[PDB]
DNA sequence: CAGTCCCTGTTCGGGCGCC
RNA sequence: ACAGGGACUG
RNA sequence: CGGCGCCCG
């Protein structure tokens, strides 16, 4: 018997009617055993056909975990509760979190099951546990408590959270603590031993205040940005000069002081591609000055909080992936590369699922926001397996892309 | 006082709306005098009531007819009430496919009588029900009433029925873990691996549990009727099959004949392996009337023949044995058509199917295989909830070369090669690096938008030139056209340099078939050549001998 | 700038296969 | 029916 | 009249 913060679908839009996608039998077992136990706990409870709302749910195991975590795709709800969280209560994003030598991510979402949810709102958390082959109909529930992964859940628990944390922040003022949805980001410049100790300690804090917590470390101070770089060549074929010039034309979309003039003139006749053409000095210097403008930053690219982030991933081959985060074309907030991720050399979709997760992660540590992905993949491929490789408690936004490779020239 | 059978499910109205008042709409004049009596029956049973003042509610009548009846079935139209009634989460998400059922030793079907009128309507919503329909012809103006149960043609009748029935069954089932039930409409099908009589023990004990809730289970019920006939299916506990398919032999071919034909072939294709619709399907392109006359080409008939011979002998599916692995094997059937069989024990198939869909403007067998493999994986997850062992007409090196070169993220799950021809191959590969001692064709093309007129050509390191005039064309078509020339006029090994982002995008995706004859030709020239190199250089950058062929064709 | 087309690939209005 | 990308219009 | 699945603007 405690209060309940009323909550509202921002004006005009209805509850999510989004359909449940088919599940593997494996995951259906894990979901059944989790909801029946959670119903028994009165976290959720059964519902009828009078509630014509649905959110899709599936399940995952977190990285390095043999225990099943349930996961709801509340994206649609979060879109329809949004004005509530963004406009009513803002959360300041630590710019230092990214500068910490180590940052651990702990999953605190279970705590959210304490607070009740406005009885009038619960009908919009309705989710179906599907049946294999439609032999039974769906087991439909709705959330009684603060549902994991909805943006209101971390929002409403704010007071209580800031509370339970105030002892630690007070005892450890130099430790930076940020919160994004079901996840809590904790970071410090401590040597790893004593960090992990301060983490076990914080685990205790939330443990004695009534929470459970089923490595997680990140090293943001070590995060490198991948700059554009022109090849180092001993001797140049025509073909080299051409691919070089084309690249230069792109980079010149990004860095305006670029000129192709002397290398272009280097190309003057109609010549065999593999003929070896020597570099004039005037060109050698324009090219070296270009190699220079490409060590610079880009004037006037800065993050604007109000704009959505957009992240593009390109598949570069042989386990390599390049990515770029930007809110507006050609002004890139970050560029990067991944290699030898799980799935490298065997399963592309796995590697990509990983990239999307690592990217979302750096995106949250840096700007506190999940990006919109443009995935170099067919829609259907992605839907089928993306559900198979997912280890994260959140779900970024994505759309599907086809760009036969001329932007693949983001890496040699 | 009336009485109270089973828990009622709350129903609201789309906020700010209220019950209907309507004028009558035509229905046949003979059978409706019968309901005047039938109505008095319901008065006494609790399925109807009335009040004078309280109802500003009136509803019309529009009906649907059913074959195979020894008695006539009444109906009322709430369509105005319907549109004004809250939405529900629909309970029928579609139906299980036979191949997903586990073989069950004993399987019976009880058909629930007075099913819809057996479910209490929500107390307070009862009010919105009032209605009126013509006596025999008509004499005096009339009278009215209210509904106490789930009304025919109402939205919640189906939603709430399904859910209430389910709600009822839950406790029997929890008390009987090793039974297996499925509900379709008002029929329940029950099955078990227990012995035939104790199975019938629980069958009566359940007709008991349904009675305990006011649910009627007659003895017209059949242990002796199976196969059960359901939606084009014939189902026996041991084996299943499609209901017998009648293939039109008509000499006269109209496009609606071909339509029904196709739909029938595909429906046969779920069980009878190797069905092809391609050539029959080509006739259907861009036709205005469904009644039009079309002749059959020789291919489509040789195919229709092979298919008729497929239907000749009968066939049956097995059921799923969860203990044993699932195996799905695809054989390439050509003309961008594919077929698959999913079995567990060899030659006893669970099901077959086709994937024919030519996806994209230009495509290839690897892409298309990848597609079939995805279709099948999805389907398999729906039915058995798991992914199959692939038996695929493709060398692990063929495949590896494709997915590993391709720009898109692409994947096939755990699969094993089956050496069944024709095998899937990559018909050409573009070199990754320039070719020493090949002529370098710098190629370009241009057309004028207004006149839709243009020219395509090239220049080489050897002095060789060409420019060709072209009529009724586009800038793109000319850039493909110029690359084409450079293929034609080059030796076995050639380096091709082009400035068109468009053309490069197509060729670089290594299509083996295309809608576009020019691309087909390009493809064909490409296969013949020992080595090809495609290069891109930005236009009007004053490049290479690129400025030169740009001048040559822009003139 | 906007404003034109040319080419390509996923959501809704026609009809057949199963209720 | 809708969107993305190319290219041409002064 | 609908649901479900393919084929044409
Ligand atoms: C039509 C249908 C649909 C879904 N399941 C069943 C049936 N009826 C059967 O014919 C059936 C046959 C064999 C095994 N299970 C069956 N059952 C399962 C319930 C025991
Ligand atoms: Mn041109």
């Amino acid at each position: 018997p405690i209060e309940t913060v009323p909550v509202k679908l921002k004006p005009g839009m209805d509850g999510p009617k989004v359909k449940q996608w088919p599940l593997t039998e494996e995951k259906i077992k894990a979901l059944v055993e989790i909801c029946t136990e959670m119903e028994k706990e009165g976290k959720i409870s059964k519902i009828g056909p009078e509630n014509p709302y649905n959110t899709p749910v599936f399940a995952i195991k977190k990285k390095d975990s043999t225990k099943w975590r349930k996961l709801v795709d509340f994206r649609e709800l979060n879109k329809r509760t949004q004005d509530f969280w963004e406009v009513q209560l803002g959360i300041p994003h630590p710019a230092g979190l990214k500068k910490k030598k180590s940052v651990t991510v702990l999953d605190v979402g279970d705590a959210y099951f304490s607070v009740p949810l406005d009885e009038d709102f619960r009908k919009y958390t309705a989710f179906t546990i599907p049946s294999i082959n439609n032999e039974t109909p769906g087991i439909r529930y709705q959330y009684n408590v603060l549902p994991q992964g909805w943006k209101g859940s971390p929002a409403i628990f704010q007071s209580s959270m800031t509370k339970i944390l105030e002892p630690f922040k007070k005892q450890n003022p130099d430790i930076v603590i940020y919160q994004y949805m079901d996840d809590l980001y904790v970071g410090s410049d401590l040597e790893i031993g004593q960090h992990r100790t301060k983490i076990e300690e914080l685990r205790q804090h939330l443990l004695r205040w009534g929470l459970t917590t089923p490595g997680y470390e990140l090293h943001p101070d070590k995060w490198t940005v991948q700059p554009i770089v022109l090849p180092e060549k001993d001797s140049w074929t025509v073909n080299d000069i051409q691919k070089l010039v084309g690249k230069l034309n792109w980079a010149s979309q990004i860095y305006p002081g670029i000129k192709v003039r002397q290398l272009s003139k280097l190309l003057r006749g109609t010549k065999a591609l593999t003929e070896v053409i020597p570099l004039t000095e005037e060109a050698e210097l324009e090219l070296a000055e270009n190699r220079e403008i490409l060590k610079e930053p880009v004037h006037g690219v800065y993050y604007d909080p109000s704009k959505d982030l957009i992240a593009e991933i390109q598949k570069q081959g042989q386990g390599q992936w390049t990515y770029q985060i930007y809110q507006e074309p050609f002004k890139n907030l970050k560029t990067g590369k991944y290699a030898r991720m799980r799935g490298a050399h065997t399963n592309d979709v796995k590697q990509l699922t990983e990239a999307v997760q690592k990217i979302t992660t750096e995106s949250i540590v840096i700007w506190g926001k999940t990006p919109k992905f443009k995935l170099p993949i067919q829609k259907e491929t992605w839907e089928t397996w993306w559900t198979e490789y997912w280890q994260a408690t959140w779900i970024p936004e994505w759309e599907f892309v086809n760009t036969p490779p001329l932007v693949k020239l983001w890496y040699q | 006082v009336p009485i109270s059978p089973i828990e009622t499910v709350p129903v609201k109205l789309k906020p700010g709306m209220d019950g209907p008042k309507v004028k009558q709409w035509p229905l046949t004049e003979e059978k409706i005098k019968a309901l005047v009596e039938i109505c008095t029956e319901m008065e006494k049973e609790g399925k109807i009531s009335k009040i004078g003042p309280e109802n500003p509610y009136n509803t019309p009548v529009f009906a649907i007819k059913k074959k195979d009846s020894t008695k006539w079935r009444k109906l009322v139209d709430f369509r105005e009430l319907n549109k004004r009634t809250q939405d529900f989460w629909e309970v029928q998400l579609g139906i299980p496919h036979p191949a997903g059922l586990k073989k069950k030793k004993s399987v019976t079907v009880l058909d629930v009588g007075d099913a819809y009128f057996s479910v209490p309507l929500d107390e307070d919503f009862r009010k919105y029900t009032a209605f009126t329909i013509p006596s025999i012809n008509n004499e005096t103006p009339g009278i009215r009433y209210q509904y106490n149960v789930l009304p025919q043609g109402w939205k919640g009748s189906p939603a709430i029925f399904q859910s209430s029935m389910t709600k009822i069954l839950e406790p029997f089932k929890k008390q009987n873990p090793d039974i297996v039930i499925y509900q379709y409409m008002d029929d329940l099908y029950v099955g078990s691996d227990l012995e035939i009589g104790q199975h019938r023990t629980k069958i009566e004990e359940l007709r008991q549990h349904l009675l305990r809730w006011g649910l009627t289970t007659p003895d017209k019920k059949h242990q002796k009727e199976p196969p059960f006939l359901w939606m084009g299916y014939e189902l026996h506990p041991d084996k299943w099959t499609v209901q017998p398919i009648v293939l039109p032999e008509k000499d006269s071919w109209t496009v609606n004949d071909i339509c029904k034909l196709v739909g029938k072939l595909n429906w046969a294709s779920q069980i009878y392996p190797g069905i092809k619709v391609r050539q029959l399907s080509k006739l259907l392109r861009g036709t205005k009337a469904l009644t039009e006359v079309i002749p059959l080409t020789e291919e489509a008939e040789l195919e229709l023949a092979e298919n008729r011979e497929i239907l000749k002998e009968p066939v049956h599916g097995v059921y799923y044995d969860p203990s044993k692995d699932l195996i799905a094997e695809i054989q390439k059937q050509g003309q961008g058509q594919w077929t698959y069989q999913i079995y567990q024990e060899p030659f006893k198939n669970l099901k077959t199917g086709k994937y024919a869909r030519m996806r994209g403007a230009h495509t290839n067998d690897v892409k298309q295989l990848t597609e079939a493999v995805q279709k099948i994986t999805t389907e398999s997850i729906v039915i058995w909830g798991k992914t199959p062992k692939f038996k695929l007409p493709i060398q692990k090196e063929t495949w590896e070369t494709w997915w590993t070169e391709y720009w898109q993220a692409t994947w096939i799950p755990e699969w094993e090669f089956v050496n069944t021809p024709p095998l899937v191959k990559l018909w050409y590969q573009l070199e990754k690096e320039p070719i020493v001692g090949a002529e370098t064709f710098y190629v370009d093309g241009a057309a004028n938008r207004e006149t839709k007129l243009g020219k395509a050509g090239y220049v080489t390191n050897k002095g060789r030139q060409k420019v060709v005039p072209l009529t009724n064309t586009t800038n793109q078509k000319t850039e493909l056209q110029a690359i084409y020339l450079a293929l034609q006029d080059s030796g076995l090994e050639v380096n091709i340099v082009t400035n068109s982002q468009y053309a490069l995008g197509i060729i670089q995706a290594q299509p083996d078939k295309s809608e576009s004859e020019l691309v087909n030709q390009i493809i064909e020239q490409l296969i013949k050549k020992e080595k090809v190199y495609l290069a891109w250089v930005p236009a009007h950058k004053g490049i290479g001998g690129n400025e030169q062929v740009d001048k040559l064709v822009s003139a």
